[PDB]
RNA sequence: AGCUGUCAACCGAGCUUUGAUCCGGGGGUGUCCGAAUGGGGAAACCCGGCAGUCGUCAUGGGCUGUCACCCACUGCUGAACACAUAGGCAGUGUGGAGGGAACGAGGGGAAGUGAAACAUCUCAGUACCCUCAGGAAGAGAAAACAACCGUGAUUCCGGGAGUAGUGGCGAGCGAAACCGGAUGAGGCCAAACCGCGGGGUUGUGGGAUCUCU
RNA sequence: AAGACCCCCGUAGCUGAAACAUUGACGGCUCGUUUGAGAGACACCCAAGUAGCACGGGGCCCGAGAAAUCCCGUGUGAAUCU
RNA sequence: GAGGACCGAACCCACCAGGGUUGAAAACCUGGGGGAUGACCUGUGGUUAGGGGUGAAAGGCCAAUCAAACUCCGUGAU
RNA sequence: GGCGUAGUCGAUGGACAACCGGUUGAUAUUCCGGUACCCG
RNA sequence: CAGUUUGAUAUUGGUGUAUGUCUAACCUGGGUCCGUGAUCCGGAUCAGGGACAGUGUCUGAUGGGUAGUU
C-alpha cells in the first residue's frame, strides 16, 4: 500500500502449462524513502510511481 | 441541600432483628440490626450515632447469603442480606419495641 | 528530466543552462543541493 | 364505578364519585455490569486523583461533579540543535468507538457434487469472511448505441432466446442489437485568464485573451 | 348455560385531541441575478506518470485465441480541437 | 560419608496370577512385584491448537473419541 | 490481524501487629475475661 | 504450489580502464545524544558498507516439503 496515492495490491490467478488456476497477488514496488513533509523529517512507503512523478 | 444531595441515616438502618439469639445479646447491649449491603462499619457507626444520638464503641457485620427455595417451576433465591451488631457504651440503650 | 541550472556543475554546464539528465541524479543530488530546479514555463522566463 | 398485574386460589388490610383502577401524550427518578470510558478485574467486584460539600478535636467516613484513548481546531513551549520541527502543556467539540432480522455496494474466496474416473471446466463468484452504509443501496446525464436511416441519463419487468455464440466443442455455460412495459430530471466543478475569491462548463465544440459593430 | 340481525360486545353510518409526532400552504426569513448580442482575431485552456504500447493476470457469449471494449501490478510513456 | 548406590514403608508405577466380565468399577479388587536422593513424585500459576501441538518414538497423547480432535455451517454431500 | 516500549496486572514466593481460658443448639485467634501488639 | 535459486528490469546516481573508484539514493541487529524514568520506535550526529544488497514485475533451474488425483 503506497501511503500517497493509496495504490493496493492486485489479486488474481497463477496459470501453469496444464492451465491448472492457483491464487496469487500483485504487490506494487513500494520503496521505503525518507521524506520531508511540513518540513518535518520522515520515512515512508512510497511506490515508484509517485517517485517517478515527483510526488515526493 | 437539593434532592440529589440530600441523604437521611435512616436509609441505611433498614429494620431490626428479633431473634432469639438478638434477644440474648439484648442483655449484654449489643443490638443487631438489618444495614443497606451497600453500607461499611464506619457509615454504620455514623447512621446510629445520628439516628439515636448514642454513642457507639464498636461495630461487627455478618455478610448473610440468601437462602435457595425451592418451587413448583424451579428455584428461587432470597435477597442478600448484612447484618450489623453495634455494641453501646455502658448505660446506653436503644427502644427498638 | 531536464532541469534549470542555479550553480555551475563540472561536465554539465554554467548556471542557469536548460539541461537533460538522468531522473536519479537531479532528485538524489542536484535538487536536494539547490544546484538545479526542475524545468518550467515559469522557469524560462526566470532566466530570461 | 369500581380497584389493589399474572401463575393463583387465600387471608389481611386499604384506595375510590373531592373522579380511583384503566387508557393516550409529555416530564422526573433510573443502583451495578456491559463500547464501559478515572485505575484494576475472574462482567455485575475492588481501589483512587482533583474541586465542592456534610460530619468530627482531627484522621477515618459519607454525598455531588469530574478524570480513558483517538481525531478536529485555538493558544503556550520547542528538545539532540541554531532556525526548526518532533514532543510536551492548556482550552474546547450533541466528533468517533458498540448493537442490529432481512435487503445493498466494493474486496477475499472453498469443498462435498457433476463430468458415471480426474486435473482444464462445473458446483460458483455459491457457503463463509473483510470494509462501508441507507432507508433503501448501487447505477445514472454518453469519449453510448446504431448503420448512412436514426434513437437520446439510469434502473427494473416480459421478450429476442436456450437463439448467435462458447466448451477436455465433454459435463455444461450463454448474450446483444432491438421490441412492449413501470417511472420519468437534470445540475455543478477543474483547466486556461484576473486578484481562498472572480472566471468559465463544451460536441452545431466551447471558454480565455485582444480588435471592431 | 344448545343453531341469536333485534340479550351483550360490536358492525353500517357519523363524530372526537389539551398534549406531541408526520406532512402540506402561507408570512416572516434565506439565497441567486442586475448589461447583453454579433463579427473578426489568437492557437492560450479544455482533468498525467493518466491514454496508448510491452509483459503477467481478471471479467465479458468469448476457457488467450487474429481478440476488440472493460479492470489490476510492473516497466515505457503523449497530445489539447489539425 | 559420595552415590542416576543397597534393603524397605509413604508416594509413583503396573511384571505374574486369581476374581470381576449386563462388574463395587466404561480398566478395578486381592496376594505377590519395580523405583523409592533422583533422568524422582507432587500442588498452585502460566504456556504450545488440528495437516497443527507434544512426543527418552508406541502413530503414542491432545476432555472415556486420533493414520489427522470437537462443534456449527456448505448440507437434505455423495 | 501479529509483536511489543513505557507502564499495569499476575502467588504457588517476599514484607507485615495476639495468645491463653470460657461460653451457645447452631460461631469463635472473630464474642466474653486477662494480659499484649501494630498504624494514624 | 510453497520454499531455495539464476538473469533482466524499477528503486539507481557521478566518474575512469567486463572491471575499478566516488557519494548522494539505500543498508547497518555499529558508537554517542534527545523524545525519556524506556534493550521497542523515531529524530539527530560520528563511524562504516554502497549503487551492491533488500524489495516489486517478468523470467530459466530445482522442488514428495506440501496439495489434488490416476
Amino acid at each position: 500500500n503506497c501511503d500517497v496515492c493509496g495504490k493496493g495490491p492486485g489479486f488474481g490467478n497463477n496459470i501453469s502449462h496444464s492451465h491448472r488456476r492457483t491464487s496469487r497477488r500483485w504487490n506494487p514496488n513500494i520503496q521505503r524513502v525518507r521524506a520531508v513533509v511540513g518540513r518535518t523529517p520522515k520515512r515512508l512507503n512510497v511506490c515508484t510511481s509517485c517517485i517517478k512523478a515527483g510526488k515526493v | 441541600v437539593t434532592s440529589k444531595t440530600f441523604t437521611d441515616p435512616r436509609d441505611i438502618l433498614v429494620k431490626p432483628v428479633v431473634s432469639e439469639k438478638s434477644y440474648a445479646l439484648l442483655d449484654e447491649n449489643k443490638y443487631t440490626f438489618v444495614v443497606d449491603p451497600r453500607a461499611n462499619k464506619t457509615q454504620i457507626k455514623q447512621a446510629v450515632e445520628a439516628v439515636f444520638s448514642v454513642k457507639v464503641t464498636g461495630v461487627n457485620t455478618i455478610n448473610r447469603q440468601g437462602k435457595r427455595k425451592r418451587t413448583r417451576t424451579g428455584y428461587g433465591k432470597r435477597a442478600n442480606t448484612k447484618r450489623a451488631i453495634v455494641t453501646l457504651a455502658e448505660g446506653n440503650r436503644i427502644d427498638i419495641f | 528530466m531536464k532541469i534549470i541550472l542555479t550553480h555551475e556543475v563540472s561536465g554539465l554546464g554554467a548556471a542557469g543552462d536548460v539541461v537533460d539528465v538522468k531522473d536519479g541524479y537531479a532528485r538524489n543530488y542536484l535538487v536536494p543541493r539547490g544546484f538545479a530546479i526542475r524545468w518550467t514555463k515559469g522557469g524560462e522566463k526566470d532566466v530570461a
